[PDB]
RNA sequence: AAAAAAAAAA
């Protein structure tokens, strides 16, 4: 998605809500944003619009080419050719000059690897495990839906190269911006992935009490049996209380969840009855007042 | 039972009364160490910012001529006296102050008829800073040897400096000492409200539950006991300093839970505590809901119809709202015989 | 959607609106002051009159030329075929009977013209249409109808009569009382409207070629122009901040 | 339903609704000929009726 | 603080928000048995009698009028004159 | 309506009815037919006192009063206005005199 | 092109303040309110580079009508940033020529240390200072600013003795206000506002200076 | 608005637009570009040698002291006609602006394309200058790259930066017309060219040229306080209200908003309906509370010991008294010697 | 009997 800003330090944001299909560890939000042009600094002016790049448990922003040097990529041939793909075209050329000239003391993927973990939170100490934080940024949390394995960091280059591209061109216009309220962008979470997500949420609580349990057992070196290790309410409670109570999650923690996911079928009608069975719900609340 | 009744069948200890009657009756708990109370807080480092950290004493002396000034403007408005006084003491970070520091004359006799001047001890007072309840102050520039430069502040600190506060001071300060005195808004003895405040909540027969201040005053009680008794047994500075926390942070979101930065009063059954300022403050809290919008008794409420036959000052009423709604008609010897054939 | 966003801000900003306003009340010495007693206005609406009782009303002195005004206002006596056709002889005997006529005739004249030049500086773009208690068109259409008032007869109403029954009923239409000077400059300042409608109106030429008044028609005007100029003031402890929000 | 009668003589010498006609908001009527009252007066007293 | 009588400085006309507050305590006066000061022709509801002894201007009370300096001004019915 | 409830006279209503300039209807809808209470005040102290109408006895604790009472009529939810502010370590002294 | 504009807005800046000495109530002649742009070019000259006139040569003096010993100068200095130098020079001359009231027609601005010298000196010699960019228009005369009438203690007295009323319970205009700024309205005095009413005419408020 | 000439006549009111209107570099030119010259005399571009050596055969600065690199500035030729602007101005903007740092020079008033040179002169007594460590040391393309954008984005020309877009326009409606009495005593409507800008700064327009300074006045509320004062403020909140409410053709009473106006502007500064002017005033704090803020408000009061002197309507509504308001703004007495003859 | 949520009416 590219968005523009009509207020803040962005000029325009690239943002994908990137996650691993059909897994846990929830889906992360990757931004490369457009510094925008007006900053009241002399040295600055020299530099104009600047690309940074916004990591999924980072608090700091980060340039795009440290990024792409963290990835194995030290020569800015190669990351020019990763991002614009017609080396002919010279407006996209003059754009990408800052994030070159901004970047420049980093040359090495250590080095980058060591400015990225620098930045997470909790950081490191020494240098390297830093830098193994790095690559726990790089390759479990960077797009894990192009890959979380190794040696996908030629894919994933790829793909951010890909984004940088649509950014610049959203830059100079040469493409629209995309519409937050354009339907094709959307997607309808039905009975199926609602309820594939409560069977992970029970799931995990039911293996850890059954491993909660077995390690009861097993310090006292006695053995265990599998029927009496399995508590059996954990799963039945939490999807009767999620479809009863409509809060669409855990029990204690339900002022986190959303409300309302399952209604009191409505008979009083049968075009009622059919009407409540085709209904798709907005998860904007009932207080905006944008329109 | 010398704070009211309970039930509806039994009396008051102390005035006698029934449940109507009795409009219920305060009681204390005296808490071991003070305590801040979390509403008065941005009004406390609001005198703590002009008053002296050591010797109690206003940082510009009170007979300065622009706090004259001040308070011939402000006479009637203490608050807009306060923001006045506050705004002359930010710039100040030093107590300035000695009747001998202005010997810079040769050969000068000394006045018997002189002034007092500032009665400044000296030292510098720190910036202090908040995260919360806890409070903590940081020296710039450095005093004598013996003080850190950066400490925390406990409640008992804030309560010795706001005691020695002469009555001078808190009428120049914008708080009257008759009623006010500023001491008095650190928390030693916690008032408990009587059960008309907390009802006793009843579901079949016997009242299980109680509500959520009557829970809450047990845990003040709870946490006030367990500080007493390891300040009794003289236990280490740790289990003293988390045993403040503890009555701290209970005496807070007894008072207030929805300031930011601070820990949430967890209920039992996945809510926050309702505090005092959740019942006062809101649309349907005690003064919006319940004092300017109560509900009243003699009315009643239907769907309307079209009537052209009907003159503009009147309103058709059904008969069963009519036998419903009553009239308090007073007996007259005019219409003796009509109320009575009405009875 | 546009129903719905709204309805919010439209309901806070009442709340608001109510709230700033809710002890703002006009007291018994006419003035407008709030809780605190602080003032706000010396009479409410500038004026002092309640807003049910006003109508809108066409000033007819301001949009005309000279030649019109001259035409339409200046009395001139000179001309004898209309003051055999307009007068009876009675009133032509009484006339010509006073001296201080022509020159009360003159001053009239001149109460206009500086009542003309008063009312083009307050309204600078020529606002025909201001906002004043007691129509005078429909009461003297009232008291025209009342009487049975013949318009192509002669009448028995003399101009010093007009004149003088205008400047009594001009002096019990007051809205500031006192006798000092702050109490009569305030009363001249907030009846200048009405005063100017009402000599604009009730005029030597118009009661007298137009309107055709005749005398117990002329006090009968007189006494309910006065009467409901008494009903349209605004009462003491009426709460106008309420609802002015 | 007032409950008493000063409150009762405040309803008829204030509250009622041929006192309520004018708003003191725009010095015009708030109640109006509405809906097929106004059109049969206007219907009535046209010339050929 | 007594205003004489020739140094009242209000108005000499009842207002509605007194004639509505007259009206009811009078009502509920006449309802609670005090002597009608004036003839009766068959008028049972007491705010009747109200109106019509005020018509006479037969009612006693004095109202007493608060100016914004905490000063007052007593005025009888008879001293004021209805409107309506 | 199941639990037989009155009406709500919110604040709009209150707004108009001051619009209206109508004390008395005030006085009946918001004290009148909601929620009538006598409370007995210490004169010294302003603060809610003890009362036992039995024996028709009077003392304040805050200030060893027993003579100087007096009685004022209030609204209940103003009484659990003052009680809420008194447990707010507040003093709404009703001065009484 | 920096001549001409110059010497216009100087003479521009000089027909405010003398409109302004004329609405104090200070003696100024018919001529002085009517001069042209030429007349100021003729009496003064038209060349402010080669001080012609210099900016110390358009030093007002002026006098009241009723005391003539109560007088007003005007200073015109040409430091953008004022110091106290030069408001220490304003201030020796005004103790020579004993005189208690001058307005200084700054250009950029004052140093916050010469705003407490004018505060502090203020109850012996009114030392008032106004901006040459707030003096290019005369307040007064535009549509939205009604008409202001300074009263005296006797009106005063007179109007809280009519209307029965306490100083706080009157109206406020604050003393920061460009029209009390324009009167040289100090703190306690009551300004008189006659306005145009479109349902009376017109009306007369009063504010009290704070 | 506009006087005289400027008034009837289009070209001298877009003289006035010009001088209004903010026209930066950016709105005039074509394109940029930095090229190295190593002769000025002999440059790259041929177009340019045809008229350079016209300003180095007499130049007021030595050749080889100059640096060879080069900003050259291609302006639009129709952009300059519309703001009716010339090169000696530019000229002498930039001379005024970077002093004697750069040279710059202009091209003929009749070529095809309208060029500008901008060189960088080398201070060689500014390169011996001591104290320059860690200050990101400067490459002189790179320091003719950050003041080309430094002139670009931020260099104005002529205008006010406040004011953005600004239109020109004659009237249809006798509003915004001129009226004026005649000699036969009419009204007429003068149809006089007016402007409409977005953005305000009515001490940069007032003080202009050929610019009314009676009729000229603003939609902004504050700065109609800080120019004129705070009853134009009240004459001002009338006029947009009056237009708010005739946009939509809503007719409201005068003294309902007159009343509101001087509600306002009572204080003497500007008093808005919020929390932070409804609950600063002098007010009750029964009053204060029952709006926004409560708990804040009556603990203030707590702290202050505020007296609340039962005044207000909602104060007296919380106690349940009669409210010293409407038909409760007296007292009826019973008259003693009125009790004639009854029954 | 309380609290929360959801669906609605004007
Ligand atoms: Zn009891
Ligand atoms: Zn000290
Ligand atoms: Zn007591």
């Amino acid at each position: 998605y590219v968005f523009s800003m009509k207020d803040g330090k962005y000029a325009f944001k690239t943002e994908i809500r990137s996650c691993l299909e059909h897994s846990s560890r929830p889906t992360s939000t990757l931004w490369v944003n457009m510094m925008a042009r007006g900053s009241q600094n002399i040295k600055k002016s020299a530099i104009g619009q600047r690309i940074i790049a916004i990591l999924p448990y980072i608090k700091q922003e980060i340039p795009i080419m440290i990024v792409f040097r963290a990835l194995g990529f030290v020569a800015d041939r190669d990351i020019l050719e990763h991002i614009i793909y017609d080396f002919d075209d010279p407006e996209m050329m003059e754009m990408v000059k800052p994030s070159l000239d901004e970047a420049f003391v980093v040359q090495e993927q250590n080095v980058a690897l060591n400015f990225i973990g620098a930045r997470g939170a909790r950081p490191g100490v020494t240098k390297d495990k830093r830098i193994k934080y790095a690559k726990e940024i790089l390759q479990k949390e960077m797009l894990p839906h192009v890959g979380v394995s190794d040696f996908c960091e030629t894919k994933k280059a790829y793909f951010l190269g890909y984004m940088v591209h649509r950014l610049l061109l959203a830059s100079l216009g040469r493409r629209e911006l995309d519409d937050r309220d354009h339907y094709g962008n959307k997607r309808l979470d039905l009975a199926g992935p609602l309820l594939a997500f409560l069977f992970r949420g029970l799931f995990k609580n039911l293996m850890k009490e059954v491993r909660m349990y077995t390690q009861k057992f097993i310090d006292r070196g006695k053995d265990f049996n599998l029927e009496l290790a399995i508590k059996t309410n954990i799963i039945t409670d939490g999807l009767r209380y999620s479809l009863a109570t409509g809060n669409w999650g855990d029990q204690k923690k339900a002022h986190q969840a959303r409300a309302g996911v399952s209604q009191v079928l409505n008979r009083l009608t049968f075009a009622s009855t059919l009407s409540h069975l085709r209904r798709v719900n907005s998860p904007i609340g009932r207080d905006g007042k944008l329109a | 039972p010398r704070q009211g009744v309970i039930d509806r069948t039994s009396r008051c200890q102390t005035c006698a009364g029934n449940m109507t009657e009795c409009p219920g009756h305060f009681g204390h708990i005296d808490l071991a160490k003070p305590v801040f109370h979390i509403g008065f807080i941005t009004k406390t480092i609001k005198i703590l910012r002009c008053v002296c950290f050591y010797c109690s004493k206003m940082l510009v002396s009170p007979h300065n001529p622009k706090i004259k000034e001040i308070v011939m403007k402000s006479r009637g408005q203490p608050r807009k006296r306060l923001a006045y006084v506050y705004d002359l003491c930010k710039g100040k970070t030093i107590c300035e102050g000695g009747e001998d520091m202005d010997l810079t004359k040769e050969n000068q006799q000394p006045d018997p008829n002189k002034k007092p001047g500032h009665g400044g001890c000296g030292h510098y007072q720190p910036s202090i800073r908040r995260t919360g309840l806890d409070l903590t102050a940081e020296w710039k520039h450095q005093n004598e040897d013996s003080q850190e430069k950066k400490i925390v502040v406990s409640a008992e600190r804030v309560w010795e400096i706001l005691k020695h506060i002469t009555d001078e001071e808190c009428f120049i300060l914008g708080m009257d000492p008759k009623y006010a005195r500023p001491d008095w808004m650190i928390v030693t003895v916690l008032p408990v409200p009587p059960l008309a405040v907390r009802p006793a909540v009843v579901m079949f027969g016997a009242a299980k539950n109680q509500d959520d201040l009557t829970h809450k005053l047990s845990d003040i009680i709870k946490a006030n006991n367990e500080l007493r008794k390891n300040e009794a047994s003289g236990a280490a500075a740790h289990v003293i300093q988390e045993n403040i926390k503890m009555l701290q942070f209970h005496v807070a979101t007894l008072v207030d839970n929805d300031m930011p930065g601070m820990p949430r009063a967890m209920q039992k059954s996945g809510k926050p505590l309702k505090a005092i300022k959740a019942r006062l403050k809101g649309k349907e809290g005690r003064i919006r809901g319940n004092l300017m919008g109560k509900r009243v008794d003699f009315s009643a409420r239907t769907v309307i119809t079209p009537d052209p036959n009907l003159r503009i000052d009147q309103v058709g009423v059904p008969r069963s709202i009519a036998q419903n709604l009553t009239f308090p008609e007073l007996v007259t010897p005019f219409n003796i015989d009509r109320m009575q054939e009405l009875v | 959607i546009d129903t719905a966003v709204k309805t919010a801000e439209t309901g806070y900003i009442q709340r608001r609106l109510i709230k700033a306003m809710e002890s703002v009340m006009v007291n018994y010495d006419g003035t407008v002051r709030n809780s605190v007693g602080q003032l706000i206005q010396l009479r409410y609406g500038e004026d002092g009159l309640c807003g049910e009782l006003v109508e809108f009303q066409n000033m007819p002195t301001v949009k005309l030329s000279n030649k019109s005004f001259e035409k339409r206002f200046k009395f001139d006596w000179s001309n004898e075929r209309l003051m055999k056709k307009v007068f009876t002889d009675d009133v032509i005997k009484e006339m010509t009977d006073s001296s201080e006529a022509i020159q009360e005739l003159e001053a009239e004249w001149d109460r206009l013209v500086s009542d003309r030049d008063s009312l083009r500086q307050i309204f600078p773009n020529g606002e025909s249409k201001v906002v004043l208690p007691c129509n005078l068109q429909r009461m003297i259409w009232n008291v025209q109808k009342i009487f049975h008032i013949n318009k192509r007869l002669p009448t028995d109403l003399s101009p010093i009569r007009v004149i003088k029954g205008v400047k009594t009923l001009l002096e019990r239409c007051v809205i500031v009382t006192g006798n000092d000077r702050i109490s009569k400059q305030a009363n001249e300042n907030a009846t200048l409207l009405f005063q100017c409608l009402i000599r604009s109106t009730l005029c030597t030429k118009y009661v007298s070629e137009e309107f055709r008044l005749s005398t117990e028609a002329f006090e009968w005007l007189v006494g309910e122009i006065e009467t409901r100029f008494q009903q349209a003031q605004a009462n003491p402890g009426e709460m106008v901040g309420a609802l002015a929000a | 339903v007032p409950q008493s009668m000063e409150t009762r003589a405040e309803v008829e010498n204030i509250h009622i609704t041929p006192r309520q006609i004018i708003t003191p908001q725009a010095n015009k009527p708030v109640m109006g000929i509405v809906q097929d009252t106004l059109t049969a007066v206007r219907k009535m007293t046209k010339r050929d009726v | 603080g007594g205003v004489p009588k020739s140094k009242r400085i209000t108005t000499k006309y009842m207002t509605k928000y007194e004639r509505a507050r007259v009206l009811g305590t009078r009502a509920l006066q006449i309802a609670m048995c005090a002597p009608i000061m004036v003839e009766l022709d068959g008028e049972t509801d007491p705010l009747q009698i109200a109106m019509k002894e005020l018509k006479q201007k037969k009612i006693p009370i004095i109202i007493r009028r608060y100016l914004p300096d905490h000063s007052y001004e007593d005025w009888s019915i008879d001293e004021l004159i209805m409107v309506d | 309506r199941a639990r037989d409830g009155g009406l709500r006279f919110g604040e709009m209503e209150r707004d108009c009815q001051i619009s209206h300039g109508a004390a008395q209807f005030l006085r009946e809808r918001l004290f009148e037919v909601s929620d009538p209470y006598r409370v007995h005040i210490c004169n010294f102290c302003g603060l809610i006192a003890i009362a036992n109408l039995r024996n028709n006895t009077f003392e304040c604790k805050g200030c060893k009063n027993k003579t100087q009472i007096s009685q004022v009529r209030l609204p209940y939810a103003a009484k659990l206005l003052f009680q809420e502010l008194m447990s707010m370590n507040i003093a709404p002294r009703l001065m009484v005199t | 092109m920096d001549d001409e504009a110059e010497t216009y807005k100087l003479w521009r800046i000089r027909k405010t303040i003398m409109q302004l000495s004329h609405d104090r109530g200070y003696l100024v002649t018919q001529d002085e309110l009517d001069q042209t742009l030429e007349q100021f070019k003729e009496m003064f000259g038209d060349k402010p580079s080669e001080k012609r006139p210099a900016r110390s040569d358009l030093i007002v003096l002026v006098a009241h009508n009723d005391d003539p010993t109560d007088q007003m100068f005007v200073f015109f200095p040409e430091e953008p940033k004022i110091g106290i130098k030069t408001i220490k020079t304003y201030c020796t001359r005004m103790q020579e020529e004993n005189i208690h009231r001058a307005i200084v027609v700054v250009q950029g601005g004052m140093t916050p240390s010469a705003k407490q010298s004018l505060v502090d000196m203020a109850p012996k010699y009114i030392l008032e200072q106004f901006l040459e960019s707030e003096l290019l228009i005369n307040i007064t005369e535009h549509e939205l600013v009604p008409e202001h009438v300074v009263m005296t203690v006797e009106e005063k007295q007179e109007l809280l003795s009519r209307y029965k009323l306490k100083e706080n319970m009157l109206m406020r205009i604050q003393a920061g206000d460009p029209v009390a700024r324009y009167f040289g309205l100090k703190r306690g005095q009551v300004v008189k506002i006659i306005r145009s009413s479109e349902t009376a005419g017109r009306y007369i408020s009063y504010r009290l200076v704070c | 608005f506009l006087t005289g000439g400027a008034a009837r006549d289009a070209e001298k009111a877009k003289n006035v637009l010009c001088r209004l209107e903010h026209t930066t570099l950016r709105k005039v030119t074509a394109n940029t570009a930095i090229y190295y010259d190593p002769d000025p005399q002999r440059t790259v571009i041929s177009e340019d040698q045809e008229f350079v050596n016209v300003y180095y055969e007499m130049p007021d600065f030595d050749p080889t002291r100059i640096s060879p690199w080069l900003l050259r500035i291609e302006l639009d030729r129709k952009r300059m006609t519309d703001k009716k602007l010339t090169m000696e101005q530019i000229a002498e903007k930039i001379n005024v602006g970077f002093g004697e740092d750069l040279n710059c020079i202009f091209n003929d008033d009749n070529a095809d394309k309208l060029v500008l040179r901008i060189r960088i002169m080398n201070n060689e007594e500014n390169k011996f200058q001591d104290e320059d460590e860690a200050v990101d040391k400067m490459e002189d393309d790179m320091f003719l790259r950050c003041i080309e954008a430094n002139m670009l984005s931020d260099m104005t020309l002529q205008g006010i930066e406040a004011i953005g877009k600004v239109y020109m326009h004659l009237p249809q409606t006798d509003s915004k017309k001129r009226i004026v009495i005649t000699e036969t005593g009419e009204f007429k409507a003068i149809g006089e060219w007016l402007l409409e800008t977005d953005g305000t700064s009515m001490m940069k327009v007032l003080s202009e040229r050929d610019v009314d300074p009676i009729r000229t006045s603003s939609n902004d509320i504050c700065e109609i306080f800080q120019v004129l004062g705070i009853e134009a403020v009240r004459k001002s909140v009338e006029k947009e209200m009056n237009a708010v409410l005739q946009f939509y053709g809503l007719y409201v009473n005068y003294r309902h908003l007159a009343l509101l106006c001087d509600v306002m502007t009572a204080k003497g500064h500007l008093m808005a309906i919020t929390r932070h002017g409804i609950n600063r005033q002098d007010t009750g704090a029964l009053m204060r509370c029952s709006f926004e803020e409560t708990v804040d408000v009556l603990m203030d009061a707590a702290a202050h010991a505020e007296t609340d002197p039962m005044r207000g309507v909602s104060e007296n509504i919380i106690m349940g008294q009669l409210p010293k308001m409407g038909t409760g703004c007296f007292d009826l007495l019973l008259d003693a010697e009125k009790c004639r003859f009854g029954i």
